[PDB]
């Protein structure tokens, strides 16, 4: 709604991310459906693990993702699901675009991240079936390369941060699968899914 | 040649340590 | 355990040689290039060749006059050790 700097757009995001990270481990099974409870995010079922490892996990990631995007520095944040051999299969890729003060324009761009959610929950249906045994990591492209950008993350103890190999990002003949794109002002904002040829 | 992506050094829990309560 | 190029040790000093006794602002990506050089070292399982590659940067970088240099190997050492602190439990010792 009302205050702070750029950093609702910030916490707007993470929170919007938290959930988006939960929900795709769900939709693609990266974990038993055991660990998961339905909730309620803008005004749209969604799902989140309650294993307290796993959350953590993710809001230490946030958390030092955070700083990044209060100064616009991040370009993507992407979800990786690498099969059992530590080989990417699919991407859900953020990609997030730079463009006063917010008011109930804010409760305007909650509603346009509802439709994200939402081509999450049925998005097997555009998706071929996952491989077993599936794992994920989180990587962030930021916009160029600065010594700033991994001062700003080596905020968390014990979950530290390093350059990604080209083993972690690589994937071979990659078909785009997009989800949602939207334009605001404040925020333009695509989901897009990078998928292998074969699993 | 690609500084701009960044990535925890930990992995999230694996499918192993969850399927054990 | 490649830097731009150089797999040897003998070459990755002929580079760190040339690249901070030139250049007067070092391109961030080369800093960044450096630390990824050496969080690898740390996978790799070559302590030796990372105190090496330490200690040399360390003789250069501090001797510059030009505190951009003085910086980039806080900045170099700072990433190393907390990559060290969470997959052996230590910080290397830097006399
Ligand atoms: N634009 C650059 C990039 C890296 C640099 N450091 N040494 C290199 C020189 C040429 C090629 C290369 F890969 C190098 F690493 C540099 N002085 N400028």
């Amino acid at each position: 709604t009302q205050l702070n700097f750029g950093q609702v757009v910030a916490d707007v995001l993470c929170e919007f991310l938290e959930v988006a990270v939960h929900l795709i481990l769900y939709v693609r099974e990266v974990y038993p459906v055991g660990i998961f409870q339905k909730r309620k995010k803008y005004n749209v079922p969604v799902q989140m693990s309650c294993h307290p490892e796993l959350n953590q996990y993710i809001q230490d990631t946030l958390h030092c993702v955070k700083p990044l995007l209060e100064k616009n520095d991040v370009e993507k944040v992407v979800v990786v699901i690498l099969d059992k051999e530590h080989r990417p299969v699919e991407k859900f890729v953020f990609e997030i675009t730079q463009p006063i003060s917010s008011d109930s324009l804010l409760s305007h761009v909650e509603q346009l991240l509802a439709a994200f959610i939402l081509k999450i929950s049925v998005c097997d249906a555009v998706l071929d079936h996952n491989p077993p045994g599936c794992t994920f990591t989180v990587l962030v492209h930021t916009r160029e390369a600065a010594t700033r950008n991994m001062e700003k993350i080596q905020v968390i103890k014990d979950f530290p941060w390093i350059l990604a190999d080209e083993q972690d990002v690589h994937m071979h003949d990659p078909r785009l699968i997009p989800l949602k794109t939207m334009t605001s002002d404040i925020l333009k904002m695509q989901l897009y899914v990078e998928e292998r040829a074969h699993k | 040649r690609t500084a701009n992506i960044l990535k925890p050094l930990m992995s999230p829990p694996s499918r192993e340590e969850i399927m054990a309560t | 355990g490649n830097l731009a190029g150089a797999v040897e040790f003998n070459d990755v000093k002929t580079l760190l040689r040339e690249w901070i006794t030139t250049i007067s602002d070092p391109m961030e990506e080369d800093i960044l290039q450096v630390v990824k050089y050496c969080t690898d070292l740390i996978e790799e399982k070559d302590l030796e060749k990372l105190d090496l590659v330490i200690k040399y940067m360390k003789r250069l970088m501090q001797q510059s006059v030009e505190s951009v240099w003085n910086m980039a190997f806080d900045f170099i050492l700072d990433n190393v050790q907390v990559v060290l602190q969470q997959t052996y439990g230590s910080t290397l010792k830097v006399t």
